[PDB]
């Protein structure tokens, strides 16, 4: 999972 | 555009962004990313042509976010490039590009490509 | 990276971009267009992600333009994203997004995409 | 996927796409623009990936349309590439790629990107 | 173009591409990915748009290729979007987005973006 | 305007 | 012709 | 390494 996203 | 963009805005998915847009093009702020926790924050920086007008065009823009802060380092960048529209429902829309460094060999799978659009609501 | 991205690029159209990569992960500095008159320069701010390596992997940034000075205003800006790679041949790899405000019917045309690597010959 | 993708897909303005997807990973159809005239029906073929999956992801497709029929030649050509998820509100998202042709000068203006998210109703 | 466009291309990387462009904008032929063996063959079906030209513009074409085969099913398809320029040293010069199916939670890397070009030699 | 739009 | 060009 | 390359 990505920063970006969470 | 410059009041107009200076502000918080939201995305689809619950990321929030918060913004000052400078006299003379310049764009600063912080990024979150979903949870909302103390640091799931990240600066951000970029530029806005102002102008930017008589017929209803939005105002182009773009910003930068390197994913690194105090708890977290997914060594990637993302920059998002679109345009503002004001008025009732004001929104920005944009494409980005998320690039993470990868070595010679894994360069072909380093950029991926989306959209998002952001609202004050 | 950091000191081995300061300094001055060049692509291969002969666009020139002049940067400072700050301590912690700023990048700031100025794009020249060709011709390369006093003032086809725009300022350039950006983010990079250091960490960035044990394994040869490029350090990812992003920086924006947005083309507006004082002697042009093309009401667009455009966002780099990629990576430094740093050694004998230091080259920075990136993917573009060109973006010109318009009005709510003509957006789909508002995008151009691209790519621009950079070199420091 | 296949018979879930044979059939009339509609996007946010209008635009119109019939594909028949073959046993074989083939796409044929025809996409029609918005007015819906006898012609601004263009031809279109692609392919998908059929596997497709007990995880509920999305079947992975791209098709082409090069824009010149009887009536029209916009020396240009689009391709999208996405995936197809299937259900209550089965839908296409996907990104795409329009390129003109251009002189060499010009190639730099030659490609604009967007996206589109088609759905059956 | 037609003619032109017939024949095998080469990439950067020794992907080679083989195609059969029909009298009607049809684009037919295999795509071999490296080592070159047997099966790394993949079908690619697309469409060029002639008229194409009183000023040395290039055709725009796009394809696709679904990754699977016999050998291999890697859940996803590539779409490459670009030109034909003809001549002593004639090119496809493209940019490419390549979709893998995923969950709806992961659809945010679905899809990497790049370039390549490619000659006869 | 173009066919993929209009 | 634009700036990020000429 | 996905068929698009190796």
């Amino acid at each position: 999972c990505h920063p970006q996203f969470c | 555009a410059e009041a107009g963009i200076t502000g918080t805005w939201y995305n689809q998915l619950g990321s929030t962004f918060i913004v000052t847009a400078g006299a003379d093009g310049a764009l600063t702020g912080t990024y979150e990313s979903a949870v909302g926790n103390a640091e799931s924050r990240y600066v951000l920086t970029g530029r806005y042509d102002s102008a930017p007008a008589t017929d209803g065009s939005g105002t182009a823009l773009g910003w930068t976010v390197a994913w690194k802060n105090n708890y977290r380092n997914a060594h990637s960048a993302t920059t998002w490039s679109g345009q503002y529209v004001g008025g009732a429902e004001a929104r920005i829309n944009t494409q980005w590009l998320l690039t993470s460094g990868t070595t010679e060999a894994n360069a072909w799978k380093s950029t991926l490509v989306g959209h998002d659009t952001f609202t004050k609501v």
